[PDB]
């Protein structure tokens, strides 16, 4: 019961921390993408 | 023009003579429809020559220079610039533009500026853009007689239009947002 649990929790943990650092990269990308969205808002004002 | 006139035998070296040469350019130069045929005609006959009176009363003769000078707009190689002519530049811009709008960009090709006042420049641009663009694109060059003032004309039109009253940058907006308000209100 517990042997498989640790083996599962290990793969889950390395998966959980994985996706964490992951959205971290997407977040930083989202900050550069945030500046790009501000540029797109400038272009939208241009269009208006 | 100064260079080619010095080559022909008329040397202009002072800033004042530069204005005489500019006047000669504005008055006698023109864009030829076929540069090679025009050069052949100028070499085989003097009908393309003209007389010009300088401020001192001396009458000089301008020959093939009249169309060799404006030719630099279509072949910058004469001036030594590794850049495409005006027609090729317009074509490259229409190409960089989206395909869906190239038809209208060709159909509404407009000329502006004082340099575009040479006679025949519109026909030359028409010929070149028709030869460069696809056969399915209808080419139309627009050269208003007052194209030398089109800039100010459009400015006055836009300033007189009532719907444009909301586009101005007010003193309050300036004092509030700094000079950067131009990057938000002018496009």
């Amino acid at each position: 019961w517990l042997s498989a649990d640790f083996a599962q929790e290990r793969r889950w943990k390395r998966g959980v921390a994985r996706k964490v650092v992951r959205m971290v990269i997407r977040h930083h990308e989202e900050q550069r993408q945030k500046e790009e969205r501000a540029r797109r808002e400038e272009q939208a004002k241009l269009r208006r | 023009l100064m260079k080619i006139l010095t080559e022909r035998g008329y040397s202009f070296t002072t800033t004042a003579e530069r204005e005489i040469v500019r006047d000669i350019k504005e008055k006698l130069c023109y864009v030829a429809l076929d540069f090679e045929q025009e050069m052949a005609t100028a070499a085989s006959s003097s009908s393309l020559e003209k007389s010009y009176e300088l401020p001192d009363g001396q009458v000089i003769t301008i020959g093939n220079e009249r169309f060799r000078c404006p030719e630099a707009l279509f072949q910058p190689s004469f001036l030594g610039m590794e850049s495409c002519g005006i027609h090729e530049t317009t074509f490259n811009s229409i190409m960089k533009c989206d395909v869906d709008i190239r038809k209208d960009l060709y159909a509404n090709t407009v000329l502006s500026g004082g340099t575009t006042m040479y006679p025949g420049i519109a026909d030359r641009m028409q010929k070149e853009i028709t030869a460069l663009a696809p056969s399915t694109m209808k080419i139309k060059i627009i050269a208003p007689p007052e194209r030398k003032y089109s800039v100010w004309i459009g400015g006055s039109i836009l300033a007189s239009l009532s719907t444009f009253q909301q586009m101005w940058i007010s003193k309050q907006e300036y004092d509030e947002s700094g000079p950067s308000i131009v990057h938000r209100k002018c496009f």
